[PDB]
């Protein structure tokens, strides 16, 4: 509901940037499963997520 | 019921009998074991259940790694073993809790 | 130990009692069986035997 | 499905070889006792071994 999650089963995430329509975002912490948000309902629609 | 070796049963109301356990002995038998284990990482997904109860909490775990099955959870409160598979899966396993908000 | 002379022997004809036929054993026409029954039998048989 | 109710009574009771080459095992021997459980459950059973 808020946005988007990663999950990496390798290994611990170092870096990442996610892409969407009209936005873009990039958030680290180190964990496997790691959430990422662009804004408050800003993807509204039918949209492809690029990691 | 329909079962072999015998067909005669009945079951009363609720009795919770007193103790039920087992008793296992070994005389001989043979495993394999890999020791070629490699670098293993997982992680939590869903967690859901009831409270302290018959059922318990299901904990759904995913893994990835190369060999088959080589694996041992050990944590406080409650300890679960299971068994995975080549590759990147999704497994579902149950522990018991003592705590409403499992944080 | 060895083969000694005996004059009985030079007729060429022995009689039947002179053949011994070490434990009484009977063979049967038999099927193959994969190797880990056979390993797990004999894994069965040296625990039984510990001496 | 899940398990519970580990027992671990004979751990590291093993007197093995090199097992065929690279890693084999040739038999494990002694007691342990399983508690009850509700109908519908699994009581796993996990060795331990001094090398692997
Ligand atoms: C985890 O998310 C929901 C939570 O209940 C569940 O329905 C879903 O099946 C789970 N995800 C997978 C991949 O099984
Ligand atoms: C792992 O599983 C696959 C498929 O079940 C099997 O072919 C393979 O022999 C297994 N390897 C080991 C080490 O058990």
């Amino acid at each position: 509901n808020g946005g988007v999650r990663l999950i990496t089963l390798t290994s611990e995430l170092k870096s990442a940037t996610v892409c969407a329509s009209h936005f873009c975002s990039s958030a680290t912490s180190g964990k496997k499963s790691t959430e990422i948000q662009f804004h408050s309902g800003s993807l509204v629609g039918r949209t492809a997520i690029h990691v | 019921s329909h079962d072999s070796l015998g067909k005669i049963s009945g079951s009363p109301l609720d009795i919770t009998a007193i103790r039920g356990s087992f008793s296992v002995n070994y005389r001989g038998l043979r495993l394999s074991l890999s020791e070629i284990t490699a670098t293993c990482t997982g992680e939590v997904t869903n967690v859901s259940g009831c409270y302290s109860c018959m059922t318990g909490a299901k904990v759904s775990i995913k893994l990835h790694s190369s060999k088959n099955s080589t694996a041992h959870v050990r944590c406080k409160g409650d300890e679960t073993a299971f068994s995975v598979l080549e590759g990147v899966h999704s497994y579902t396993v149950s522990l018991s809790f003592d705590h409403a908000v499992v944080d | 130990e060895l083969c000694s002379s005996d004059s009985g022997t030079s007729s060429g004809l022995l009689p039947s009692d002179r053949v011994l036929w070490i434990g009484d054993v009977a063979c049967q026409p038999m099927t193959p069986i994969p190797e880990e029954t056979f390993l797990e039998l004999k894994s069965f048989s040296q625990s039984e035997f510990p001496d | 499905e899940s398990c519970d109710e580990m027992v671990h009574a004979d751990s590291k009771l093993v007197s093995c070889r090199q097992g065929s080459g690279n890693m084999k095992e040739c038999v494990t021997t002694g007691r342990a006792l399983l508690p009850a459980v509700n109908p519908g459950q699994e009581a796993c059973l996990h060795f331990t071994a001094p090398g692997s």
